[PDB]
């Protein structure tokens, strides 16, 4: 599954 | 014995923690207000969601964390977030009344606040015992931030791909913590201190499993999932 909010905070 | 590469690591982690932990707790006013069944779930959901953001900011500054793939970075933060929150919450925990005091009385939390979010004693009592035992360790801030970083970079987290690279990063932080205790923590506090800290990491896995069980049960109700945040649903699950 994709984690776009986690990925964005990981910049 | 404490190499300058190791002193450098400790200083980065100290700076990272100070950049990601606000002891004024000013951002708490932007949460949904504390309401005293499940009356504290909206406020506690915002609190965890906010804390997840801080754990990510800290984790990004761990030496070597960025050398992992984005996938490995995600599985480590997904698995460790609630444990790091448990660890970093200990700084506001007070043993005079076994509560988390974040300034004002509205933001002073006890066990009844946890139960007023859907959680039972199966988690609450081991959690208070953990907070007390961690406080009794009287960790240096250097040891506190090292323990949070070691927690995050654990190669046995589920879904980890490059376990040996995760293990190498953790080993550098582990040897830094072991060497720091021997050279900078005076007796009698240093006695078996590394062993006691690794035990807390084991307790955190147990606390993680119990929180996941209760979270999965609570979030199974759409009425409860509605009061959560998008970040919490992404990290902790649907
Ligand atoms: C009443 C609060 C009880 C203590 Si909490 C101990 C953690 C135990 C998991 C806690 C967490 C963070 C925190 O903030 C300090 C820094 O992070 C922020 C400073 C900064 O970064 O600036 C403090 C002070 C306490 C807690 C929080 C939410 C909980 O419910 C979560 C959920 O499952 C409900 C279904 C899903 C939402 C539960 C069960 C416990």
């Amino acid at each position: 599954k994709n984690h776009p909010m986690l990925m964005n905070l990981l910049k | 014995k404490l190499s300058e590469e190791q002193q450098h690591i400790i200083a980065i982690l100290l700076d990272a923690h100070h950049k990601t932990y606000d002891p004024t707790y000013a951002d708490f006013r932007d949460f949904r207000p504390p309401v005293r069944p499940l009356s504290m779930l909206p406020h506690l959901a915002d609190l965890v969601s906010y804390s997840i953001q801080k754990v990510i900011g800290f984790a990004k500054m761990i030496p070597g964390f960025r050398d992992l793939t984005s996938d490995d970075q995600i599985v480590l933060l997904k698995s460790s977030a609630i444990e790091v929150i448990m660890l970093r919450s200990n700084q506001s925990f007070t043993m005079d009344d076994m509560s988390w005091d974040c300034g004002s009385q509205d933001y002073k939390y006890d066990v009844t606040d946890v139960s007023k979010a859907g959680h039972t004693l199966e988690l609450i009592e081991p959690l208070i015992k953990f907070q007390v035992g961690l406080k009794k360790l009287n960790l240096h801030e250097e040891e506190h931030v090292l323990l949070m970083a070691i927690c995050i970079v654990s190669p046995d987290r589920p879904g980890v791909q490059d376990a040996k690279l995760v293990e190498a990063i953790q080993d550098r932080l582990s040897n830094t913590l072991q060497t720091y205790i021997r050279c900078r923590h005076p007796p009698p506090g240093s006695h078996q201190l590394y062993a006691k800290m690794i035990q807390k990491l084991a307790d955190l896995r147990s606390l993680n499993e119990e929180h996941s069980k209760q979270y999965r049960s609570l979030s199974f109700q759409p009425e409860n999932s509605m009061k959560l945040t998008p970040l919490v649903l992404e990290v902790f699950g649907n």
